[PDB]
RNA sequence: GAGUC
DNA sequence: ACTTGACATCCACCTCACGTATGCTATAATGTGTGCAGTCTGACGCGGC
């Protein structure tokens, strides 16, 4: 997973590159035993084939030019044992499950929550695995305010405008247009039945 | 030194320098090699005292013979090394600092005597604005902010009789210039006309600060600090861990940063160098004095090498874990004991069992004393000696010491004064104590693994208060409701 | 994988996957669904639901550190790569180590999800192992915390065992995961249940997560099973959509496999459960948890069958790989001859197992494993053939059983105190076992070398007697407090005597040398057997003969 | 079009307290005029130089001071280095050969005889005097002093400045202060007459009764004119050229300080981008950065133009030094030596190298061989390598103990050895009194015993009457006393201490 | 009575009184007994209520209430003041290390108060 | 575990903590504050001063128990000292007044 | 991390 | 009981060697680099809006 999220790992000019191919696990350079004696971490080494390829700038990409390939060590990784358990400095330790709030959607509302009138403040809120958090809530008087990065709040309605929105677009997008027809002196509106819904 | 009564004021600069013993000028403690402290630097035996009792720097007078002889060389008084717990040195700063407190704390000093709002006096101090100190001309006065163009557009045209600058030094200046008398005065007749009640309240809360300066004779000039005293060494220590590692108190952190951007100051001083970099500088300064007295109040937390805050003067006072709470009002205490709490039927209502071992730590002393009048210890070393090798007539002399000393026994919580009660203790070999059943109830204790301390009262007047007014038997009924507490369930 | 999913169900979207960044009309749909909420057209998704929280294992926590060290990786690769001379330098040249065995250590080390095991006994590791905890990165606060979170939410049920939890400020916080409850892919909780297929119970095993179990309607295990078909009462009683009560055969979704499935392994242990309160309960989880393994280990007589699973897979047994018959027995190693049926025509059919006998626990406890089998005897795949400290053949085996009997004594036994008979120690039950470790060190410092001899100021041949050539204790020495074990030697700065002292020293003659007593001794109280002595010479400096 | 736009942003400027925002908008005024923009700058900074210089020819000390410093050094002997070192240094537009140096000096002598009788023939700067006047001040051009003594020689100068306004506002403040004339009046006087006291009585003879009571301060009034007087006297230069002088000195010194600034400005960004790439959490930003501004300066100062080479590389290289040396000056509480902190380099790079190389961690023998030194000195540095520790450093995993609640101190004994002390203290005494008069007192004085000061044995002999030895034999005598066990029962139980 | 300490002044007597101003309730009424049986300007004063941290935070010694909490705001009310703290009460003298006022105390405390009345 | 007179901390001269450095135990404000509803003046000083941060009261006190005195003799808090010290390093004087 | 109420 | 003579030991004080402090390196490099973790409790007083 991590490989692919930054590889293949390209050159600023864009003629020389790195490329991953995969990785092994050696043989652990101490045993389990041994590293509860001499107060050792418990691990294996990880080695990992990389390949240097060299495009040449005057030809258009002609990977004809140069291909360097090898096998680098990239450190010790501790490895877990037959119990379960991990070998820390000569000492036993168990790493435990955690649990938080799942990245996603969560919509919440504040019943009472705030507030002398008592009134309903709902709030939908945006968790990532990595990153900086979103917030949209209601203002007690119905208005839809944003806290960026929980920083404070100001209007929902000025992202659209960065994302290049008219407030014509926002406008159409969101709420439903009515067609309200002008001949002669009338004022004609054309009305589906359930707008009128109680009125 | 026996005293009546205890006075708090503003400091002036000059009061420092009377305190202080000489001026720190260098960041540096301490030299690695030869662990002694560096010349003018912050463990400085020349400013602050000795380390070690009786001995000067360079070795040449050592012993009791020498009092109080100043070393040719290296300018040490020849002293205990007590001095180091309270002999202070100083800094002169080049760019008067603002104090912190009287500025950023609530609702501040500063902005109540200048009838100035925050942002106002700060972009003043950071040199974001210019501030008109005094004219002469009419135009503008007192407390005018202008930005950098303002300032030029306006100083093109006037002059002479035109006084306005940027920094803690103008608002130092601004002090100095303003009556207090005066102002006192005008604000009297104001409130002697329309009083709008809301406003009026405000008119009253400064002219008690202005009365309450004059009356106290501290002058508002001290509100900027030109001055820093420096704090004891002792008291900021440096000492080495036993594996070889070192550890320093975090004040010495900041103080050194502190110094460092000072010297840079004088430095840059001397260069004469453009004003933007001086200004950068000073707001450095003001950073580092600031974050030393109060880190974080200004916003941005230094952090230490990890990422937790550095913890600063205020901080060790205040806190809960600060001084008040830690050591003033509560300490950790001598002649004190403490184990696992069981089941005595035996023993009577003024009797408690005490184990062996900690019974004969806990009077040590009193041990020591009785064996020397009965000659059955030589003398106190052969006492000590006497007193590892456990002997049975140890014990009975023990035993006899003991008889009508009553002992103190506490549980948490110490809810009411029936927390701690007084028992006559009575040996018992066994590694727990036992306490009467009867109170159990007042403790609110019971027998699955509660831990309860113990302390000797150790004058005459000690055992006198705990028998009399903390024994168990004169504390049947409880303080909270007339009835009976020590019952039996 | 888990943002994505969760995101797309919020808002009522269909694919399952997607990419890392925010795609622009998700934003404008889920501004949709607030403005929807504040009208009434859905309504508000609640924070502690189960399918509102997910879980890290192990892999998605390497995982995440694993990427910070390769972002620093990242800033120095692409800045080399640049600058030098691209032909005849080499990959090798190029990589650097540090910063990823940096983060490795940081993880592992620092972290306060990773934690010293708990070896108080086979339970405590256990149940610790899978313990689940609220707090730490990305996680929730002391402060943070108000009573909604740390109280019972109903979706704990067969996931989280309700009641194994640390009293105090923590409770609420830790919990143990359930018995036969496990993790989906996406790191929610899943729990299984038999399937209904119109009345008839079958034998077929469905794991629903949390989101998935809110739908359906599933019958609690102690319902009455009519011959392995349907069931025996006409209304019967279940649970669906948080909530309980009485509903027809005909409308029976699903079923509890089994009642134990609720409780987490501690309690499970514990028999009568349903006789005791949740408070007492509670306490008794954690009770077991700071039991320690006398020498003896005796059956426990009253169980709930759990004490053989808990034994097993504590692991802390040797278990046969492949059964046969045992060739040779040792308190020390076990030699086992395979099956010829399930022997590999690969390597030779002799399975190996040197026991561990005699080791310091973390909590200064003894880790002493027993040999169960005869020789010559007959085993299978799976059977118990060493015992750990507190096992019994087979099963757990945290104490021992005695008769108690209940009524008062002269007030020995008040407030739940109490009254042991001397047959107690006379029959060397509850006999602790601990194993110290102590410690000496030696350094080198201006003051000159310190180093580790015989030779200590002003003590008698008492403690002389007890060394050998070294300052080392002998192997298997009794020592009580004030005892000394190694003999330590540090430089002396000057001594700058009081007058008096400087008089005396010239009465009796002794000058004694610039050096200070540094050795390591017994601390007071403690007292006992010097079972074993392990030395760590330098590199640079010579071998001791003890050495 | 800059600074009205620093105002739009600090008006959006919400109290913005991070000087790191403060200083970059500030900076971000000032752009980098490239490519000769700096050389303008270099013109006018050699002009300012000259132009002083060109006061320093025509003032007269110079000339005297020069030869006058030559010749201290000149007359020990002959010592090429110290003074002479620091003075000379004629560019040419090395270790001093003496013949060179005779020969260069010669001209100068014979020009300032030829400069002489010039002068005093009819008039001081007539015609022609005034153009031989001119050729003199073109010789003394060619040099370009060392800025050391430069220094000094300008402060020859401006020290005088600062004397004739300093005795001035002395003069002033008696004057204007105490007494009260018009200070317009006195343009006109003190102009017209200087050498003359004509001006004092001119002024009172137009009457105003307040000119009649001066009488009481007349003795003090006109003999403070004496130490004005009296340094015309000393200088002697006319108070028309000293004028000149003073102003336009004063104009060249003042078009270098009013240029380098510029010059700075322009190379901020420059700074911050040097610093920024050792911002490594090794000390911190602003440190950094005001530490990269003192290198600058130096760069903005050793530079020439007439190197005809980008500014940028050479700047770079004096900023990064600034930087390196500083982290090494200050940063860690225990301040280490430059040669210290470049072999700590070297130990932390080839770490990276033999970790790689060999598998794991080095041990110091192969360390050893590899860097080229003694194993003695690797252990040494690798101990003295480690920082300070925080004081309270949380140790407490709960916030229970900052690690100041684990020290223990061992200076203060404990009442435990303070019983020790006195009991020991006074048992000494107790058998002192049993010891026979003069042989107490002998032991008491030569041990400080209950006497602050312990005289040595031969200090001792001094006051009791000469002999040494005889008192090692009462030492022995003393001894054997109280090596008796009757008396020592008591001393016998500190023979465990 | 430790909430009702504090009263303010409707008016003054020959002192420092006047409009609005807080102190103790038992100063007040000293004022009381004086002026009115010798005459001189009365004072209408009012009751004023103060739970918990509001007593606590106005009592006369700083260094009971710098004890107490806001230890920051405490020390700069009590330095611009120029406040003297005499030690009457018992957690002054408890951070002092001294005997209280009560109790086993208060006789020894009588005496020593004696001693500050002859000088 | 008990103490009577052991390792001192550094700063505050007060015993260190718990049984891991032979420490004294903390009295803290609740258990003082059980004396003060008691008359009880001298236990409470005693817990102030010869048992805590007096150095010298202290010392002194341990040594007249042992010459069978039991005498107090009082003295003066050494975290007082500190206390002092810490106000005029923040640049408030305060001073300790003469009768 | 666990004990006490 | 005390001084002389001889030698032996030790503390002082001055000398020699390493430690310390500073200056220069001249392709060109120039507003961009840190850094994130704080968070949502919770009733409250105060100040400001
Ligand atoms: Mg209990
Ligand atoms: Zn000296």
């Amino acid at each position: 997973a991590a490989f692919r999220s930054v590889f293949p790992i390209q050159s600023y000019s864009g003629n020389s590159e790195l490329q991953y191919v995969s990785y092994r696990l050696g043989e652990p350079v101490f045993d389990v035993q041994e590293c509860q004696i001499r107060g050792v971490t418990y691990s294996a080494p990880l080695r990992v084939k990389l390949r240097l390829v060299i495009y040449e700038r005057e030809a258009p990409e002609g990977t004809v030019k140069d291909i360097k390939e090898q096998e680098v060590y990239m450190g010790e990784i501790p490895l877990m044992t037959d119990n379960g358990t991990f070998v820390i400095n000569g000492t036993e330790r168990v790493i435990v499950s955690q649990l938080h709030r799942s990245p996603g959607v969560f919509f919440d509302s504040d019943k009472g929550k705030t507030h002398s009138s008592g009134k309903v403040l709902y709030n939908a809120r945006i968790i990532p695995y990595r990153g900086s958090w979103l917030d949209f809530e209601f203002d007690p008087k119905d208005n839809l305010f944003v806290r960026i990065d929980r920083r404070r709040k100001l209007p929902a309605t000025i992202i659209l405008r960065a994302l290049n929105y008219t407030t014509e677009q926002i406008l159409d997008l969101f709420f439903e247009k009515v067609i309200f027809e002008i001949r002669d002196n009338k004022l004609q509106m054309e009305l589906v039945p359930e707008r009128l819904r109680g009125e | 030194e026996e005293f009546d009564a205890i006075k708090i004021a503003l400091a002036s600069p000059d009061m420092i320098r009377s305190w202080s013993f000489g001026e720190v000028k260098k960041p540096e403690t301490i030299n690695y090699r030869t662990f002694k402290p560096e010349r003018d630097g912050l463990f400085c035996a020349r400013i602050f005292g000795p380390v070690k009792d009786y001995e000067c720097l360079c070795g040449k007078y050592k012993r009791l013979k020498h009092r109080g002889v100043i070393c040719e060389k290296c300018g040490v008084e020849v002293t205990q090394t007590k001095v180091r717990r309270e002999r202070m040195g100083h800094i002169e700063l080049a760019s008067p600092t603002a104090h912190i407190w009287f500025l950023k704390s609530l609702p501040s000093r500063i902005g109540l005597l200048l009838d100035m709002p925050l942002r106002d006096i700060e972009r003043v101090l950071y040199f974001e604005s210019y501030v008109v100190i005094e004219g002469g001309m009419t135009n503008l006065e007192r407390q005018q902010i202008l930005t950098e163009e303002q300032y030029l557009d306006a100083l093109e045209e006037f002059g002479d009789e035109f006084d306005a600058k940027m920094g803690a030094e103008a608002i130092q200046a601004l002090l100095k210039s303003m009556d207090l008398e005066q102002e006192c005065e005008q604000l009297r007749e104001e409130l002697n006309e329309t009083n709008s009640e809301t406003k009026r309240k405000k008119l009253t809360k400064r002219i008690k600060l202005l009365e309450a300066f004059v009356q106290s004779g501290n002058k508002p000039e001290w509100m900027i600090l030109t001055v820093l005293p420096v704090l004891p060494p002792d008291l900021r220590p440096l000492v080495p861990l036993d594996g070889g590692r070192f550890a320093t108190s975090d004040l010495n952190d900041l103080y050194r940063r502190v110094i460092n951007r000072n010297n840079r100051l004088k430095r840059l001083l001397d260069l004469a160098a453009p004003d933007i970099i001086v200004r950068n500088e000073k707001r450095m300064l003001q950073e580092a004095v600031d974050a030393l007295l109060d880190n974080g109040r200004r916003g941005r937390a230094i952090t230490g090498s990890n990422k937790r805050p550095l913890k600063s003067l205020a901080d060790m006072i205040k806190g809960k874990q600060g001084r008040f709470r830690q050591n003033l009002l509560g300490k950790r205490v001598d002649y004190s004991g403490r184990s696992v709490i069981t089941v005595g039927p035996y023993l009577r209502l003024h009797q408690c069992g005490l184990p062996k071992k900690m019974a004969l730590e806990l009077f040590k002393p009193f041990i020591y004393g009785k064996l020397e009048l009965r000659g059955l210890a030589t003398t106190i070393k052969a006492a000590k000696k006497m007193v590892e090798r456990e002997e049975a007539v140890v014990w009975d002399i023990l035993d006899e010491v003991i008889r009508e000393h009553p002992v103190l026994l506490n549980r948490a919580p110490t809810l009411h004064r029936l927390g701690i009660q007084a028992f006559e203790p009575v040996l018992i070999e066994g590694k727990a104590i036992q306490l009467h059943p009867l109170v159990c109830a007042a403790y609110n204790a019971d027998f699955d693994g509660d831990q309860m301390a113990v302390h000797v009262p150790l004058t005459l007047e000690a055992q006198l208060e705990a028998r009399a007014l903390m024994m168990s038997t004169n504390n049947i009924l409880s303080p909270a409701n007339g009835e009976p507490i020590i019952v039996p369930s | 994988a888990v943002g994505r999913m969760k995101f797309n169900r919020s808002l009522l979207r269909e694919e399952i996957e997607g990419s890392g960044i925010l795609s622009k009309d998700d934003i404008i749909d889920v501004m949709k669904k607030l403005i929807d909420i504040r009208n009434g057209k859905g309504e508000v998704d609640d924070i502690d639901h189960l399918g509102n929280r997910r879980i890290r294992s192990v892999g998605e926590m390497a995982e995440n550190q694993f990427r910070v060290g390769l972002v620093r990786v990242e800033r120095a690769v692409k800045e080399r790569l640049s600058l030098g001379d691209l032909d005849t330098l080499m990959p090798q040249d190029m990589i650097n180590a540090k910063p990823i065995s940096a983060a490795v250590k940081e993880f592992f080390g620092s972290s306060q999800l990773s934690q010293f095991m708990d070896q108080n006994n086979p339970l405590s590791e256990i149940t610790h192992k899978r313990r689940i905890s609220a707090l730490g990165p990305g996680g929730l606060t002391r402060e943070r915390a108000g009573f909604e979170v740390r109280d019972v939410h109903p979706t704990h049920y067969g996931r989280v065992c309700p009641i194994e939890t640390p009293e105090g400020p923590n409770i609420g916080l830790i919990n143990s995961l359930s018995v036969y409850a496990q993790t989906n892919e996406y790191g929610f909780l899943e729990t299984p249940y038999r399937k209904v297929t119109d009345g008839v119970v079958t034998d077929e095993i469905h794991y629903l997560s949390a989101i998935e179990e809110g739908n359906y309607v599933i019958a609690q295990a102690n319902s009455n099973l009519d011959e392995e078909g349907h069931f025996v009462e006409d209304l019967v009683t279940c649970r669906s959509k948080g909530e309980s009560s009485l509903f027809s055969r005909d409308q029976v979704d699903y079923m509890d496999v089994s009642t134990q499935q609720v409780v987490s392994v501690g309690a499970s242990l514990i028999p009568f459960l349903e006789h005791d309160d949740a408070n007492r309960a509670l306490m008794g989880a954690n009770m077991q948890r700071q039991a320690v393994p006398t020498l003896r280990a005796d059956k426990p007589l009253v169980g709930t069958g759990m004490e053989r699973a808990v034994a097993v897979d504590s692991g802390v047994t040797a278990v046969a790989k492949r059964g046969g018959v045992v060739q040779y027995v040792d308190a020390s190693r076990i030699v086992i001859k395979v099956n010829e049926d399930e022997m590999y025509p690969g390597e030779a059919g002799i399975d190996i197992y040197n026991l561990t006998k005699y080791t310091r626990s973390n909590q200064n406890t003894c880790i002493n494993q027993m040999p169960c089998v005869s020789l010559g005897e007959p085993v299978e795949r799976g059977d118990v053939l060493a015992d750990g400290p507190s096992t019994d053949l087979g099963e757990l085996a945290l104490g021992q059983n005695m008769r108690v009997a209940f009524m008062p004594w002269n007030g020995y036994n008040f407030e739940d105190s109490i009254l042991v008979s001397e047959r107690v120690v006379q029959e060397d039950r509850f006999t602790t076992i601990h194993i110290q470790e102590l410690a000496c060190v030696s350094r080198d410092t201006k003051l000159g070398p310190e180093e580790i001899t015989a030779d200590i100021p002003n003590v008698g041949e008492a403690a002389l007697s007890k060394l050998d050539e070294s300052g080392i204790v002998y192997i298997g020495a009794e020592v009580t407090g004030g005892d000394i074990l190694v003999g330590k030697v540090t430089p002396k700065g000057e001594t700058q005597l009081t007058p008096e002292e400087k008089l005396l020293r010239a009465i009796f003659g002794e000058k004694a040398s610039d050096v200070k007593d540094s050795s390591l001794r017994v601390p007071n109280g403690v007292s006992g057997t010097v079972i074993d002595v392990q030395v760590f010479t330098r590199d640079g400096v010579e071998k001791d003969k003890r050495a | 079009a800059a600074a009205q736009v620093l105002s739009s942003v600090e008006s959006e400027i919400g109290r913005t307290t991070d000087p790191v925002r403060m200083y970059m908008r500030e900076m971000g005024t000032v752009e980098l005029l490239t490519r000769e923009g700096e050389i303008d700058i270099a013109k006018r900074i050699e002009d300012g130089i000259n132009q002083v210089q060109c006061s320093v020819a025509e003032y007269p000390e110079a000339i005297t001071y020069l030869l006058e410093q030559y010749d201290r050094v000149e007359a020990e002997e002959a010592r090429l280095s110290d003074l002479i070192t620091g003075f000379v240094d004629p560019n040419a537009e090395n270790s001093i050969d003496p013949e060179l140096a005779r020969e260069k000096f010669a001209e100068l002598r014979a020009q300032y005889v030829v400069t002489r009788d010039t002068i005093k023939a009819k008039g001081r700067s007539h015609a022609t005097a005034q153009e031989e006047i001119l050729k003199l001040s073109e010789v003394f051009k060619q040099f370009r002093l060392v800025p050391k003594q430069f220094d000094y020689l300008v402060n020859s100068m401006r020290v005088m400045m600062d004397r004739v306004r300093t005795q001035e506002r002395l003069i002033m403040k008696l004057c204007v202060e105490q007494c009260k004339m018009p200070k317009k009046n006195f343009i006109t006087l003190f102009t017209g007459n200087e050498t003359s006291d004509t001006w004092f009585n001119a002024a009172i003879a137009m009457n105003k009764p307040w000119s009649e009571k001066l009488h009481d301060v007349s003795e003090e009034v006109h003999r403070a004119l004496q130490k004005l007087q009296q340094i015309e006297e000393e200088t002697g230069l006319t108070i028309e050229q000293v004028k000149d002088i003073n102003r336009r000195m004063s104009i060249g010194e003042a078009k270098a300080r009013r240029a380098k600034k510029e010059m700075v400005e322009a190379n901020l960004r420059l700074v911050i981008s040097i610093a920024k790439k050792y911002t490594n959490r090794g000390l911190q930003f602003l440190d950094l950065i005001q530490e990269g501004n003192i290198g600058l300066m130096k760069a903005v100062d050793k530079f020439e133009y007439r190197r005809g080479y980008k500014f940028s590389t050479y700047a770079t290289w004096w900023i990064r030094q600034a930087i390196t040396r500083s982290i090494a000056d200050q940063a860690r509480t225990i301040r280490i030596p430059v040669h210290m902190i470049e072999t700590i380099n070297k130990l932390n790079r080839i770490s990276r190298q033999m970790l790689q190389e060999m598998g794991r961690e080095p041990t110091p023998e192969e360390l050893a061989e590899r860097m080229l030194m003694p194993e003695d000195k690797i252990r040494k540095v690798l101990k003295i390598a480690k920082e300070p520790i925080s004081m309270e450093t949380p140790i407490g995993d709960d916030e229970d103990s900052h690690l100041g609640d684990f020290i223990e101190d061992t200076t203060l004994e404990l009442p435990l050895d303070s019983a020790t002390t006195e009991s020991l203290r006074a048992a000494t005494h107790d058998v002192l009194a049993g010891l026979t008069a003069r042989e107490a007192k002998v032991l008491r004085m030569r041990f400080g015993i209950d006497m602050n000061t312990d005289y040595t044995l031969e200090e001792v002999g001094k006051q009791f009457d000469v002999t040494r030895e005889r008192i090692r034999q009462i030492e022995a005598k003393a001894l054997r006393k109280l090596r008796h066990p009757s008396r020592s029962e008591v001393l016998r139980s500190f023979l465990d201490d | 009575r430790q909430m009702l300490r504090k009263a303010t002044i409707v008016n003054a007597g020959s002192s420092d009184f006047l409009e609005g101003e807080q102190v103790e309730y038992s100063r007040v009424k000293i004022a009381n007994r004086e002026l009115e049986a010798n005459g001189k300007v009365g004072a209408t004063y009012s009751r004023d209520l103060l739970g918990i941290t509001k007593a606590s935070l106005a009592t006369e010694s700083f260094i009971s209430a710098a004890s107490f909490q806001e230890t920051t705001r405490v020390l700069t009310e009590a330095a611009v003041a120029g406040k003297r703290d005499e030690l009457r009460g018992l957690k002054e003298n408890v951070i002092v290390g001294r005997l209280i006022p009560a109790g086993t105390g208060y006789a020894y405390h009588q005496d020593r108060m004696r001693r500050r009345a002859a000088g | 575990h008990a103490r009577s007179t052991g390792s001192y901390s550094l700063v505050t001269q007060q015993p260190l903590g718990g049984k891991a450095q032979f420490g004294g135990q903390r009295f803290g404000e609740m258990e003082v504050w059980a004396l003060e509803a008691y008359g009880a003046a001298y236990t409470l000083q005693e817990m102030l001063t010869v048992k805590s941060d007096d150095v010298n009261g202290r010392t002194k006190m341990y040594k007249n128990i042992v010459d069978g005195n039991h005498q107090m003799e009082p003295g003066m808090p050494e975290s007082f000292n500190v206390l002092l010290k810490e106000i005029r390093s923040l640049g408030i004087n305060i001073e300790l007044e003469d009768e």
